[PDB]
RNA sequence: GUAUCUAGGACUACCAUGGUUGCAACGGGUAACGGGGAAUCAGGGUUCGAUUCCGGAGAGGGAGCCUGAGAAACGGCUACCACAUCUAAGGAAGGCAGCAGGCGCGUAAAUUACCCACUCCCAGCUCGGGGAGGUAGUGACGAAAAAUAACAAUACAGGACUCAUAUCCGAGGCCCUGUAAUUGGAAUGAGUACACUUUAAAUCCUUUAACAAGGACCAAUUGGAGGGCAAGUCUGGUGCCAGCAGCCGCGGUAAUUCCAGCUCCAAUAGCGUAUAUUAAAGUUGUUGCGGUUAAAACGUUCGUAGUUGAACUUGUGCUUCAUAC
């Protein structure tokens, strides 16, 4: 111990840091966590999404 | 010929077959290696010998 | 007496190595491509075969000891394969008829004790670790 | 990939297996610098391999070529920095009659034990795992640290050792809660 | 002249009668994608290099072709052919050598994971998306690092030590040295788990509160031990039997090689097997051998292709200086 470098980001202020905010990275300390998809169930409903048409609405049932 | 193979593995069938059971588990290997001057300094003071070896028993 | 230090001579000077290169009757060994061909098992390191039948083999002279050899058939190439046991017993451990792993014998591919025409030694039975049966490490597997 | 890892791989074989004159010389070293094993007997005998041939294809070349100074002062900037190689070896055909057992008055194991930290070599050799040794900022676990000549003045305990008394059992003090308790 | 984006026997027609070769051409053969490159020593190397880099190629067998700048594309289509799909029997669909899976196969090889934070890329695009790429579970293929205790008197044997006495001899002995399931002092961190950290999130590594050894535990072996080749002419058993064993050879009744135990050794988290390969091997050689006979000059002489070739074809000086002295 007595020896742990690491950074720091120094924004100038809030909305400036609202510009740039690395959002996975921002996470550790994040006031906004969303959008779960999780990143299996996509791609397989966007393979449900080449074969309709017009409405897509008939992806309720697969989830 | 293939005339008969029963005995194969006679000594395997004539054993005495005596264990170990004891004998005080070693150590490792640097401590191993600090046992090998104690038999090899001052025991072995290695005089007139006359066509002796090391590891006999008698 | 011979040898040609020739300075623009080159030409010769390695057709005459290779026109010479089967003459040392140890360098035909791969060369000719006969690796796939009487090597009794393919040409690879170790042969899954099945056991055939057990061979009353006899040592070579002067020595009358019975090596007590089996027989082998490969699912590789499908030919006759005469093998050999060792560590006295296990006979009773071969179980006829099975699975069995079998290396060479360590010359490189010639009869090398008294023991003529095989060619190989066994090191594996039934997936089950041939060497460790007799020091009872592996419980074998009767059924 | 990609560029996996380079080999550079020690635990150099011996040509001769069973050379009893070999044999009792090897046992010497560890009877000094009782070491593990016979490969870290060989590990130094891999490093001074990179330091002599490679020394040895300077010698042949004359003087005076760059190589022969740009190479050649590079290892004895090395040489005298690791602390093996002293001022009055300064040339090249100084540098070939160097010892094995000079890197091994360097090496860590037995440099807290010619410093009066030690008082047995075998007592030195069993404090690096349990890291009561500090040099300056940092602890080390590794005994083969082996100190360059500037790294002399500094080599202690540490402050979160036992010794100079820092959780000083600790497992001892635990000790006095159960046979007092 | 045609086509072709353009050279052009690319190809049609008319014309000439040629390109090529013992300086191994054309022919077949390869368990042959080239290459950057990889492994071993004194060089010269001989082996290979499928495989992250680069380049050339294929998406079952082959072949045409749309669209576009750009494929002869196959996670586009078409045919046939192979092997398999569904069907109400009228029809429709098919390539995992993309990823993770099974099946088969053979000695022979991983989760039906997570994530776009990294690196790049895609476009209308700061924003979308990418089993690219990252991470984890898998892994003794590897490479690197390094835990199995450390210290104490007595002790029990050897020695120096002081000294009696010396072909003898002991005591003051004893820094030492061992054996001590004698006695310890117990030094401790793996395990251990707050919290922490790192992360997309998580684990793991580092940090770490609480944990943590009188060993029986927190427990290393694997192979040997006749000679090569390192180290019991120990014991029991066995009697040319069973075996052993790379080779040399040991077993034929008092076994240094077998089967056990015994101790000893080896390297040590690695040992072993077999299998190809280089070194050893100056036993594939120009360096680097051999030809009287140990393996070995065509019986012969000319003789081109080969390959190697004499000599002779502008200089010492002369004077001076930088310049050693």
């Amino acid at each position: 111990g007595g020896r742990s470098t690491g950074f720091a980001l120094i924004y100038d202020t809030l909305d400036f840091a609202k510009k740039f905010e690395p959002k996975y990275r921002l996470a550790r300390h994040g006031l906004f966590e969303q959008k779960k998809q999780t990143r299996k169930q996509r791609k397989e409903r966007r393979n449900r999404m080449k074969k309709v048409r017009g409405t897509a609405k008939a992806k309720i049932g697969t989830g | 010929v293939h005339g008969s193979l029963a005995r194969a593995g006679k000594v395997k069938g004539q054993t005495p077959k005596v264990e170990k059971q004891e004998k005080k588990k070693k150590k490792t290997g640097r401590a191993k290696r600090r046992i090998q001057y104690n038999r090899r300094f001052v025991n072995f003071v290695q005089g007139f010998g006359r066509r002796r070896g090391p590891n006999a028993n008698s | 007496m011979g040898k040609p230090r020739g300075l623009r001579t080159a030409r010769k000077h390695v057709n005459h190595r290779r026109d010479q290169r089967w003459a040392d009757k140890d360098y035909k060994k791969a060369h000719l491509g006969t690796r796939w061909k009487a090597n009794p098992f393919g040409g690879a390191s170790h042969a899954k075969g099945i056991v055939l039948e057990k061979v009353g083999v006899e040592a070579k002279q002067p020595n009358s000891a019975i090596r007590k050899c089996v027989r082998v058939q490969l699912i590789k190439n499908g030919k006759k394969i005469t093998a050999f046991v060792p560590r006295d017993g296990s006979l009773n451990y071969i179980e006829e008829n099975d699975e069995v792993l079998v290396a060479g014998f360590g010359r490189k591919g010639h009869a090398v004790g008294d023991i003529p025409g095989v060619r190989f030694k066994v090191v594996k039975v039934a997936n089950v670790s041939l060497l460790a049966l007799y020091k009872e490490k592996k419980e074998r597997p009767r059924s | 990939g990609r560029i996996p890892s380079v080999f550079s791989k020690t635990y150099v074989t011996p040509r001769r297996p069973y050379e009893k004159a070999r044999l009792d010389q090897e046992l010497k070293i560890i009877g000094e610098y009782g070491l593990r094993n016979k490969r870290e007997v060989w590990r130094v005998k891999y490093a001074l391999a990179k330091i002599r041939k490679a020394a040895r294809e300077l010698l042949t070349l004359d003087e005076k070529d760059e190589k022969r100074l740009f190479q050649g002062n590079a290892l004895l900037r090395r040489l005298v920095r690791i602390g093996v190689l002293d001022e009055s070896r300064m040339k090249l055909d100084y540098v070939l009659g160097l010892k094995i057992e000079d890197f091994l008055e360097r090496r860590l194991q037995t440099q807290v034990f010619k410093l009066g930290l030690a008082k047995s070599i075998h007592h030195a050799r069993v404090l690096i795992r349990q890291r009561h040794i500090r040099v300056r900022k940092q602890v080390v676990n590794i005994p083969s640290f082996v100190v360059r000549l500037d790294s002399q003045k500094h080599i202690d305990f540490s402050l979160k050792s036992p010794f100079g008394g820092g959780r000083p059992g600790r497992v001892k003090r635990k000790n006095l809660k159960k046979n007092q308790g």
